[PDB]
């Protein structure tokens, strides 16, 4: 009788149960073969110089549905150590997600994997509903993908949900780059991963992109000394910055899109205009990708000089926003309004696979 | 007058966070 909470991402699985504030396993959301039969997730990346690894999901979509089956197992007996059978399970989709790719998620639910009963949460309904709001806009950029959604009391406006095809996977590449034409070299897929780990913890926003250059230039006081995991000791200088730049300016990488500040002010201007006062004050940033330190700061400077001069900008960070949609998930399927919310197996047998566009929206 | 209504101000009243049982995450990256 406890829900379980799968929030599945380009890169991480995150999955739990429903009223825990923290999902029990993180893990990567890959599948590996030999260049046993197949790895899945912790154990492909401990033999990931050995193994052809493929993600199955791309920009937040599932793409390649016998390996996400391996995941979606693995995450049940390998990681939960559930019977699926026993709870209900509820999991996330990205904005948009096509209408053929929903059915899939419910039709292996229930007939391979013989759940009781399930649900299809938006990924960003869910990081609003973390921070106690049903009205807001939320920014989620994850390893795959950032999309801004609007959202009023629990819908997302599709017409309004603005994409940017760019998100942490990018930056670690970038990042592996820069730091290539400093003089080092991050080559094999372990370096990759020192390389994100160096992104993670060093990398941040500048307010002034030019002004942080300048200093970066003229002194030595944005710079930080990085051990390696065989102790060597590197320094980080302006790619500290410079790397998640690339969110507000996507030229950086050869990308013509516009910058997550100027999605944002787009997809609010697409709302109808009664409701962009209550957007503007409720933006919710969720995601890995989210993380850097300075990002608020700079978000805030960007959108007040994109909207009117009155408006109340406010720009919500949780500290805990990289497990935000995951967070969400964990609440909404604990409340007790919700159980009836539920596509049980019953409903699923009258009504086939198309029964998730009724019930889950 | 609408399940939905009711979901949405529970959500709004859940406390959030702090209300949720705490876990230990078995976190790999
Ligand atoms: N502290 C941090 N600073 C910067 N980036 C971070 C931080 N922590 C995690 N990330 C990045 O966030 C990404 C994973 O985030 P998240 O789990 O939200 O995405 P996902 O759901 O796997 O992918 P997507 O949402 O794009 O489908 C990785 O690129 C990771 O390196
Ligand atoms: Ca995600
Ligand atoms: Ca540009």
């Amino acid at each position: 009788t406890t829900a379980l909470v799968c929030d599945n991402g380009s890169g991480l699985v995150k999955a739990g149960f429903a009223g825990d504030d923290a999902p029990r396993a993180v893990f990567p959301s890959i599948v590996g073969r030999p260049r046993s039969d197949s790895y899945v997730g912790d154990e492909a990346q401990s033999k990931r110089g050995i193994l052809t690894l493929k993600y199955p999901i791309e920009h937040g979509i599932i793409t390649n549905w016998d390996d996400m089956e391996k995941i979606w197992h693995h995450t049940f007996y390998n990681e939960l150590r559930v019977a699926p059978e026993e709870h209900p399970t509820l999991l996330t989709e990205a904005p948009l997600n096509p209408k053929a790719n929903r059915e899939k998620m419910t039709q292996i639910m229930f007939e391979t994997f013989n759940v009781p009963a399930m649900y299809v949460a938006i990924q960003a309904v869910l990081s609003l509903y973390a921070s106690g709001r049903t009205t807001g806009i939320v920014l989620d950029s994850g390893d795959g993908v950032t999309h801004n959604v609007p959202i009023y009391e629990g819908y997302a406006l599709p017409h309004a949900i603005m994409r940017l095809d760019l998100a942490g996977r990018d930056l670690t590449d970038y990042l592996m780059k820069i730091l290539t034409e400093r003089g080092y070299s991050f080559v094999t897929t372990a370096e990759r991963e020192i390389v994100r780990d160096i992104k993670e913890k060093l990398c941040y926003v500048a307010l002034d992109f030019e002004n942080e250059m300048a200093t970066a230039a003229s002194s030595s006081s944005l710079e930080k000394s990085y051990e390696l995991p065989d102790g060597q000791v590197i320094t980080i200088g302006n790619e500290r910055f410079r790397c998640p730049e690339t969110l507000f300016q996507p030229s950086f990488i050869g990308m013509e899109s516009a910058g997550i500040h100027e999605t944002t002010y787009n997809s609010i201007m697409k709302c109808d205009i009664d409701i962009r006062k209550d957007l503007y004050a409720n933006n919710v940033m969720s995601g890995g990708t989210t993380m850097y330190p300075g990002i608020a700061d700079r978000m805030q400077k960007e959108i007040t000089a994109l909207a009117p001069s009155t408006m109340k900008i406010k720009i919500i960070a949780p500290p805990e926003r990289k497990y935000s949609v995951w967070i969400g998930g964990s609440i909404l399927a604990s409340l007790s309004t919700f159980q009836q919310m539920w596509i049980t197996k019953q409903e699923y047998d009258e009504a086939g696979p198309s029964i998730v566009h009724r019930k889950c929206f | 007058p609408s399940l939905h209504d009711a979901l949405m101000e529970a959500i709004r009243s859940s406390g959030g966070r702090e209300k949720l049982r705490k876990v230990t995450t078995n976190d790999r990256s």
